[PDB]
RNA sequence: GCUUGACUGCGAGCGUGACGGCGCGAGCAGGUGCGAAAGCAGGUCAUAGUGAUCCGGUGGUUCUGAAUGGAAGGGCCAUC
RNA sequence: UAGCGGCGAGCGAACGGGGAGCAGCCCAGAGCCUGAAUCAGUGUGUGUGUUAGUGGAAGCGUCUGGAAAGGCGCGCGAUACAGGGUGACAGCCCCGUACACAAAAAUGCACAUGCUGUGAGCUCGAUGAGUAGGGCGGGACACGUGGUAUCCUGUCUGAAUAUGGGGGGACCAUCCUCCAAGGCUAAAUACUCCUGACUGACCGAUAGUGAACCAGUACCGUGAGGGAAAGGCGAAAAGAACCCCGGCGAGGGGAGUGAAAAAGAACCUGAAACCGUGUACGUACAAGCAGUGGGAGCACAGACUGUGUGACUGCGUACCUUUUGUAUAAUGGGUCAGCGACUUAUAUUCUGUAGCAAGGUUAACCGAAUAGGGGAGCCGAAGGGAAACCGAGUCUUAACU
């Protein structure tokens, strides 16, 4: 597989396993999913007619005052009492099996070659920690909204990026699929790509 | 939680190699000299559960 | 690829029965459980193996046999696994460290089961008879 | 997921409502009663489009009958002849025929009659 | 008249039961009885004379035996 | 799982493995050398928090509009586009935020240091007796007395004491392993009345706490105790000066405010049941689930068809439930509005679907954290037998056609 860089205008080879696959939309979709659900929190409860306050005597006896027979004041069916089917807090992680991640990923990565969403670069520097900076070098660059993805860890970068909502800087270590499909344009330095691609293998 | 066995089933039943189970014919315990040799003699083997009760078997069984 | 054009496989994603929610439904007022009984109720039906009352085919029959526990600590080994080993000798150390056979194993068989290419020195193991040829035809050896 | 369920509910009573526009008293002001006039008035409109196939036939012979006695002969006897004639002209249209052309109806008569005997 | 087939291991294949089961069975191996022999004999002309499992008891056993050797206990077979 | 168990219902380990955390000491005692390590209290110095705080960037023009934060132009800040307000939706109007600073005083935690107590190391010893066992009765161990080991003891007894004793699941022998009848000991573990920050595929006034509101109140009860209902004018009160009817009323009509008072405090929206006023058509000789099919006339709206009514006429005994069967004179519902019932977690099986495939997958946990590590385990690739054991065979039997 060869991706030409954008800088340089030089080759870059790379694996057609990793960057070259077809794209198994089932499987992407999936793990998409699996991450939105991971990603929830899950923090809430009602109350039972078990927890919801008040005593549990009986209303009124069981017969002759002619009105229908109750047993508790906090029945589900009354008002002020329990939720039926209360809820409790619960975990909604899926698990994904790690070929299955990779797997995703993997064509995630396809796609963005194919579709020219993947823009790689020998270096993504700022020189000085300035949102300005960055700005002005992501409008030379063409780019609006976009993931920069850079093998080593940058401060300047991290910190100018910060402000921009529509640019994201991440390590390659990092990357996860949502972000990937989410935003326009990814922009990876060419450490950030040999390092994923061992990542992958 | 984990599902539990039903140990008597356990203790009763046992899989054989496609998934039905041998058992111990009963009859074969107590007064045996009024019984003849012959129905001693066939009771005496195990013998594979029946299409009816395998599914019985099986909920009472469910990690065999 | 944007994160509204994805979806599932055809036949991934089912439909979740809800009961009780009228005629059209399908599993309409009585939610697929018939008519007054004790299975229609809330919680009801009979726990496993019963059968009206009639002694269940778990107590009807009679109990037999033991457990063996020399049997939780033996083990039967195949020929994949004389070659998924590491060198060229097979005790129960080397099976273990392999992760073939498992730990509290004081005893294991290498079976006719699957073949071996390579020469294997098998030592300190049972040996079944055909597993032995195959083993002497793969040009092994084995000892006591 | 506390999916209120005022503005559905609400809409949908109010289409029933709607539907029962024109009922006598609760059935076109009280819900569960006009409900209950809408299903049963549904019911009644199938039964009645078979029943208004049946009445108009019905209908359209009274007339035939009528027609052919004032020109001399009975109902059976003119269908009778008309089919022994060939003439494939259905009731509907001869009622009509009778009703508004008296001689069109009788030279239908006549043919009748020549094909009878 | 002579006898112990009122045998032991099995059993093609059928019948009858929702199932637990119950029934009929030629033939094979071993060893016997009567018959000169062909043969017959796995109780009685047949169909009732019966009671699951559990828990124990008794005898046998080339199974097991919680460090090891035994033993207890358990299993298997016969039986109550 | 092994086991326990009217061997029923059920209960349910341990060995061993992977992790978190890992710290060892003292007295039954005296000789020596002896303020020797450690620990605790108490002053002092330093650092870092905590309890007030300080600074904190950058926008105007125009259109619509009651009002601009919106539309349309052109700019600027951003280690600050978290968040909240401001007359509609504001990076640049305000408060903040990123970031950088701050404590006279009190105090938490670190070291550093002074004083007080505290005692380290060597040699020689000593080594927890009404105790361990036992009998009787109970209880705890997964273990219900069973063949029942082990632990505790109400009762009655009762050793040996390292030439010794405990355990290794009845019991004996051998072997292995440990030293009861005296103590102390951080961490990883549990919880939240309370304090701060932040978050939510959590609720949004019959919901969420019982309680958004002066709620554990009103009210009920001798008492313990039970226990509500009740939120929203407007951007700003600008909350209606003055006049009129009326009882120096209530209530209303002007006036005025306001973008709007059919926003006027009985205040955002303002549904339905329910009750009225007006108009069209029908209806006082006509018998019933009140509709439906046909259908005249009359009114209206447009240029005959739409709408409204429905004389007359065929057919026509509500719904639910429960039942062999209901118009049933069997049940339930006065109506409306709101709420009200197959859920959740974890195991197991089958189906679909995706991944990999004779392999598949990890759990705790670690982790610049949904990555990656972690393969401890689990399922499968071999079964037969009660088992030893054998093994593509095996069990039965002396042996199987
Ligand atoms: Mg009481
Ligand atoms: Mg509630
Ligand atoms: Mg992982
Ligand atoms: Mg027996
Ligand atoms: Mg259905
Ligand atoms: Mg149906
Ligand atoms: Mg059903
Ligand atoms: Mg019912
Ligand atoms: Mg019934
Ligand atoms: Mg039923
Ligand atoms: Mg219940
Ligand atoms: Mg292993
Ligand atoms: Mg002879
Ligand atoms: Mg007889
Ligand atoms: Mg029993
Ligand atoms: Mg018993
Ligand atoms: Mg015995
Ligand atoms: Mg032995
Ligand atoms: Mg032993
Ligand atoms: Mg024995
Ligand atoms: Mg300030
Ligand atoms: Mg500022
Ligand atoms: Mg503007
Ligand atoms: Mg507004
Ligand atoms: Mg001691
Ligand atoms: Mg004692
Ligand atoms: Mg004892
Ligand atoms: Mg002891
Ligand atoms: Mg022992
Ligand atoms: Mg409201
Ligand atoms: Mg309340
Ligand atoms: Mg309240
Ligand atoms: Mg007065
Ligand atoms: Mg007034
Ligand atoms: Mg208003
Ligand atoms: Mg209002
Ligand atoms: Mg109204
Ligand atoms: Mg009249
Ligand atoms: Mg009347
Ligand atoms: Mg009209
Ligand atoms: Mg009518
Ligand atoms: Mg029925
Ligand atoms: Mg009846
Ligand atoms: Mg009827
Ligand atoms: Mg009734
Ligand atoms: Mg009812
Ligand atoms: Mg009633
Ligand atoms: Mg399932
Ligand atoms: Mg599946």
């Amino acid at each position: 597989m060869e991706l030409v860089l954008k800088d340089a205008q030089s080759a870059l080879t790379v694996s057609e396993t990793t960057f070259g696959r077809d794209f198994n939309e089932a499987l992407v979709h999936q793990v998409v999913v699996a991450y939105a659900a991971g990603a929830r929190q899950g923090t809430r409860a009602q109350k039972t007619r078990a927890e919801v306050t008040g005593s549990g005597k009986k209303p009124w006896r069981q017969k002759g005052t002619g009105r229908a027979r109750s047993g508790s004041i906090k029945s589900p069916i009354w008002r002020s009492g329990g939720v039926t089917f209360a809820a409790r807090p619960q975990d909604h992680s899926q698990k994904v099996n790690k070929k299955m991640y990779r797997g995703a990923l993997k064509s995630i990565l396809s796609e963005l070659v194919r579709q020219d969403r993947l823009i790689v670069v020998e270096k993504f520097s700022v020189e000085a920690p300035k949102t300005k900076l960055l700005a002005q070098k992501l409008k030379d660059m063409a780019l609006e909204d976009v993931l920069i993805i850079t093998g080593e860890l940058d401060e300047n970068l991290f910190l100018a990026a910060r402000n921009l909502h529509k640019v994201d800087v991440r390590d390659a270590t990092g990357i996860d699929p949502v972000s990937l499909i989410a935003f326009d344009k990814v922009v990876m330095t060419a450490d950030a790509v040999k390092q994923v691609e061992e990542m992958l293998a | 939680p984990k599902i539990k066995t039903v140990r008597g089933a356990a203790k009763r039943f046992k899989k054989t190699g496609k998934g039905g189970f041998k058992h111990k014919h009963a009859n074969l315990r107590h007064i045996l000299t009024k019984k003849a040799t012959k129905r001693k003699r066939h009771l005496r083997p195990k013998a594979m559960v029946s299409k009816g009760d395998l599914g019985l078997v099986i909920a009472c069984l469910p990690y065999a | 690829m944007r994160l509204n054009t994805l979806s599932p496989a055809e036949g991934s994603k089912k439909a979740g029965k809800r009961l009780g929610r009228g005629i059209g439904s399908g599993l309409g007022k009585t939610g697929g459980r018939g008519h007054k009984g004790q299975k229609s109720r809330s919680g009801g039906g009979v726990r496993r193996g019963f059968e009206g009352g009639q002694m269940p085919l778990y107590r009807r029959l009679p109990k037999f046999g033991f457990t063996s526990r020399k049997a939780a600590i033996t083990a039967e080994v195949r020929l994949s696994d004389l070659a998924k080993v590491e060198g060229g000798v097979v005790d129960l150390n080397t099976l273990k460290a392999a992760n073939i056979i498992g730990i509290q194993i004081e005893f294991a068989k290498v079976i006719l089961a699957g073949e071996v290419t390579t020469p294997v020195t098998v030592r300190g193991l049972r040996v079944t008879k055909g597993a032995r040829a195959a083993i002497e035809a793969a040009g092994g050896k084995i000892e006591e | 997921a506390r999916v209120k369920r005022g503005v559905i509910a609400r809409a949908r009573h109010k289409k029933i409502l709607k539907q029962a526009k024109g009922y006598y008293g609760a059935r076109s002001r009280v819900y569960r009663v006009a409900f209950q006039a809408v299903i049963k008035a549904g019911q009644y409109a199938y039964r009645d489009r078979r029943q208004r196939k049946r009445q108009f036939r019905q209908l359209w012979i009274a007339r035939i009958n009528a027609a052919a006695r004032q020109n001399g002969i009975s109902y059976s006897k003119f269908i009778n002849g008309l089919k022994k004639a060939s003439v494939e002209i259905d009731r509907k249209i001869l009622a009509d025929i009778a009703v508004f052309d008296k001689v069109a109806f009788t030279a239908l008569v006549e043919k009748a009659k020549a094909a009878l005997a």
